[PDB]
């Protein structure tokens, strides 16, 4: 019932303004106080600000006092975080959180918001096809997804019928880019018998990639 | 110790004839008790306090050292193997066991038990109707080829605790009042224990085991 | 003003008793806080302070401790917590958090599917090379990839990502990639990954030559 | 007495005679001296009976200090006609007589007859001591813990200070305000050579029956105190509170109000203070 939804969270250059929302349903929001957590990426937790129920009692954390900026409102029900000259270490997920009592825990959080920094422009990702160049009837494949930027590519195989044999892993960044891979794992008589291609969208390029997997020699 | 010759080993005795089986003793005795085992089954209270008879052909008689118990009218129904038991000088020790051959309160114990020699077991036995912390319960060994050995008893309420010092550490005699179920430990088991072991309640005043159990027989290999 | 959880991450079978503990330097009353987190999903709430349950919490959970050494414990592990758990403090400002404490699950132990992919025709022509290396489906989550071109070592320019324990097989997968320009990947022949595990004392090898 | 039979001394042989043998062999003058054995010596009830019988005749008035030690399985024999012209002094014979007592797992919970002939025996004793000792009632609370809120005001005022330590808080669980009044000062007196959460610590078990004038003065040693601990509290002394004073009590322990909002000491104290006060502890609280 009792929901928290983040949004305005984008790319931006650094040094670059945004600012973020919290449009709450369930609860009387006059009669309860509020909070802004981030999580860097991966391998942390981290807390930035609280206001009061007046709301002009505010905390903030000596990483962003004087740059982030909270505010809240009543009629048009939103927690209002404006986070402004931002460099890469604030690239994080901004969790909007409920004070569960004045100056208690944080007893309900939202869905999560991403923002990111970064020099890094909008480049479309480069698709690449893995052939093996192995007796024991399992051969491997994969599709490896180098120089792109920003998170995600959503990856699948054949449109999301091969399933189990699926090893997507984690995208790590290097020189101003993000470098996904994925293997896939069938039967040493399947391959290259049925046609298999990998599927790799990048929602931000508006890149829509079938990069089909031969088997060269 | 004191120790029993029952004889004869086996009787032959026809229907309409009158026979004596005798149980002398080594050293002069107070009371005794006769008793009766159905091959399988349990033992019953046939005789007690020399010649007073339990609740009409048998009877009892002797002094000192020898006692003898005396059949009157033969029958098909008196064929069961016949022991006495002394009541004198700890411990309590029972005869070898005189057959007779025609010439022609419940005590529920556990299933029996088999393990490998070198380890341990407990062997349960409970009880309904009657008050359990007055009377005792007592402990029997039934091995092939020999006869009724006691190994201990116990006064639940006190936990107190009695042996024939012959089994002292092979055995463990344990209670709980609440299920009034009793429990012996037999610790490190061999290929000469692998017998028979009834439980048995004591009478008023000690007047002998008048009600005995089951049988919960062991296997060792 | 610090927070410390013992320890790194924890491993423990359903049905085992699981103890996370969380210090701190200066004492704190009973102005501490119990948080679980989903993989890559929003984070939940329990233990609100020192021995208090949140409203809708399973009470096989247990927080314990005061002053400054606490104890959060969970009686019979269920399939639905095994999570990253987060010990936190509200006492003073700032409100301070944890290194948090993966707790995942024990299966017996497991060898990799070692596999190697040298560069497509495309990107080895566009400018660029990447030799990958997937050692697949194995338990325990540590291990020892090292990669060996014309006999001698490399250390440098060396990428890995590892995935999260699996649920239903209960394996960690790990790519190792080996990224070159199209130059020394043509001057140094010979290709290897050696990933040494727990299982065996001598390597897991996939080899092979550019040429050939 | 048969030649062979005359009892020696005291063995393990004795249970294979019968009722007849033990007054006509047994010696009394014996049965005394060496006592101690005969509780591991299992007899039937039937031999008791004249074991008991075999020591009215040395014995007729009461049993000295020597005797009532190795009583063990007599003490629910004995009837209160003769357990009134008994004498003590002593905390060991005690335990042994209080140890056998609870031989009764027939009636976990009260059976309409909790406590029948011991009721007797510690009303003997305290009179016997003087007063309550310290130590007395350590082991008075170790066998009938929920004993001290199950005596009337008086008995409970006749209570030294001293003989406080040996409460925990598992004792007051069936206490009304009334009991609580008469054994609070007395803590408050006890430890009164004591200060900072050393003292809280072990005060905490009686607040229910103190006042407001010492609830304000709490407050400035920085204490922490739960919810349960809140509930216990006099409806009257809770009313002159600020928030302030509260919110410096509770502190952390504060969360989960909601919930207990529709009870003893709260229902009404929410009315009685502001709106806008409330709203100030932000956990949506009505009326003002």
């Amino acid at each position: 019932e009792v929901q928290l939804l983040e949004s305005g969270g984008g790319l931006v250059q650094p040094g670059g303004s945004l600012r973020l929302s919290c449009a709450a349903s369930g609860l009387t929001f006059r009669s309860y106080a509020m909070t802004w957590v981030r999580q860097a990426p991966g391998k942390g937790l981290e807390w930035v600000s609280g206001i009061s129920v007046s709301g002009g009692i505010t905390y903030y954390a000596d990483s962003v006092k004087g740059r982030f900026t909270i505010s809240r409102d009543n009629s048009k029900n939103t927690l209002y975080l404006q986070m402004n000259s931002l460099r890469a270490e604030d690239t994080a997920v901004y969790y909007c959180a409920k004070r569960g009592a004045a100056v208690g825990s944080f007893d309900y959080w939202g869905q999560g918001t991403l923002v990111t920094v970064s020099s890094a422009k909008t480049t479309a990702p480069s698709v690449y096809p893995l052939a093996p160049v192995t007796t024991g009837s399992s051969v491997t494949l994969g599709c490896l997804v180098k120089g792109y930027f920003p998170e995600p590519v959503t990856l699948t195989w054949n449109s999301g019928s091969l399933s189990s044999g699926v090893h997507t892993f984690p995208a790590v960044l290097q020189s101003d880019l993000y470098t996904l891979s994925s293997s896939v794992t069938v039967t040493s008589s399947t391959w290259p018998s049925q046609s298999i291609t990998c599927n790799v969208a990048h929602p931000a390029s508006s890149t829509k990639v079938d990069k089909k997997i031969e088997p060269r020699g | 110790d004191i120790e029993l010759t029952q004889s004869p080993a086996i009787m032959s005795a026809s229907p309409g004839e009158k026979v004596t089986m005798t149980c002398s003793a080594s050293s002069s005795v107070s009371y005794m008790h006769w008793y009766q085992q159905k091959s399988g089954t349990s033992p019953k209270r046939w005789i007690y306090d020399t010649s007073k008879l339990a609740s009409g052909r048998f009877s009892g008689s002797g002094s000192g050292n020898s006692y003898s118990l005396t059949i009157s009218s033969v029958e098909a129904e008196d064929d069961a193997t016949y022991y006495c038991q002394q009541w004198s000088k700890h411990p309590l020790t029972f005869g070898s066991g005189t057959k007779v051959e025609i010439k022609g309160v419940q005590l529920q114990q556990s299933g029996p038990e088999l393990e490998k020699p070198g380890a341990s077991v407990k062997i349960s036995c409970k009880a309904s109707g009657y008050s359990f912390t007055g009377y005792t319960m007592n402990w029997v060994k039934q091995s092939h080829g020999k006869s009724l050995e006691w190994i201990g008893l116990i006064t639940p309420y006190n936990g107190a605790s009695s042996y024939n010092q012959k089994f002292r550490g092979k055995a463990t005699l344990t209670v709980d009042k609440s299920s009034s179920t009793a429990y012996m430990d037999l610790l490190s088991l061999t290929s000469e224990d692998s017998a028979v072991y009834f439980c048995a309640r004591g009478g008023y005043d000690g007047r002998g085991f008048d009600y005995w159990g089951s049988g919960t027989p062991v296997t060792v290999s | 003003i610090q927070m410390t959880q013992s320890p790194s991450s924890l491993s423990a079978s359903v049905g085992d008793r699981v103890t996370i503990t969380c210090r701190s330097s200066q004492g704190i009353g009973s102005w501490l806080a119990w948080y679980q987190q989903k993989p890559e999903k929003a984070p939940q709430s329990l233990i609100y302070a020192a021995s208090s349950l949140q409203s809708g919490v399973p009470s096989r959970f247990s927080g314990s401790g005061s002053g400054t050494d606490f104890t959060l414990t969970i009686s019979n592990l269920q399939p639905e917590d095994f999570a990253t758990y987060y010990c936190q403090q509200y006492n003073s400002y700032p409100l301070t958090f944890g290194g948090g404490t993966k707790v995942e699950i024990k299966r017996a132990d497991a060898a990799p599917t070692v596999s190697i992919f040298p560069p497509s025709s495309e990107q080895l022509t566009s400018g660029g090379a990447s030799v990958v290396c997937f050692l697949n489906n194995f338990y325990p989550k540590d291990i020892n990839v090292k990669w060996k071109i014309d006999g001698s070592e490399r250390q440098n320019g060396v990428l890995n990502s590892w995935t999260d324990q699996d649920s239903k097989d209960s394996t960690y997968s790990m790519s190792s990639t080996l990224t070159l320009t199209k130059d020394e990947y043509e001057r140094h022949n010979s290709y290897t990954c050696e990933a040494t595990h727990k299982t065996s004392t001598s390597p897991i090898v996939k080899s092979f030559n550019r040429n050939e | 007495c048969p030649s062979g039979k005359k009892a020696r001394e005291i063995d393990e042989s004795l249970i294979f005679y019968k009722k007849w043998e033990l007054e006509a062999c047994v010696d009394a003058a014996l049965l005394a001296t060496q006592m101690d054995r005969v509780n591991a010596i299992p007899f039937t009830y039937e031999q008791l009976d004249v074991l008991k019988h075999k020591l009215d005749e040395l014995y007729p008035q009461g049993y000295p200090e020597s005797v009532i030690q190795h009583l063990g399985y007599l003490f629910l024999k004995m009837s209160p006609e003769d357990i009134r012209k008994w004498n003590v002094t002593s905390l060991e014979t005690l335990k042994a007589l209080l140890e056998v007592n609870k031989g009764h797992e027939m009636s976990p919970q009260a059976p309409r007859r909790p406590l029948p002939q011991v009721a007797t025996l510690i009303d003997r004793f305290v009179k016997g001591r003087g007063q309550l000792d310290k130590d007395t009632l350590d082991t008075l609370t170790a066998f009938y813990p929920g004993y001290l809120c199950s005596l009337s005001p008086e008995e409970l005022s006749s209570v030294p200070p001293s003989s406080i330590w040996a409460v925990r808080p598992q004792d007051l669980d069936t206490c009304d305000p009334r009991q609580l009044d008469v054994l609070y000062p007395k803590a408050r007196l006890a430890f009164q050579n004591m200060n900072g959460s050393e003292y809280f610590v072990k005060i905490q078990s009686f607040l229910g029956g103190a006042p407001t004038e010492d609830l304000k003065a709490l407050s400035q040693q920085n204490v922490s105190m739960d919810l349960a601990t809140f509930m216990k509290l006099r409806t009257d002394a809770v009313l002159p509170l600020t928030v302030a004073e509260v919110q410096k009590l509770l502190g952390p322990h504060v969360e989960g109000l909601k919930a207990e909002e529709r009870h003893r000491p709260v229902r009404d104290w929410i009315l009685r203070q502001r709106q806008d006060d409330l709203d100030t502890l932000g956990l949506g609280l009505q009326g003002g």
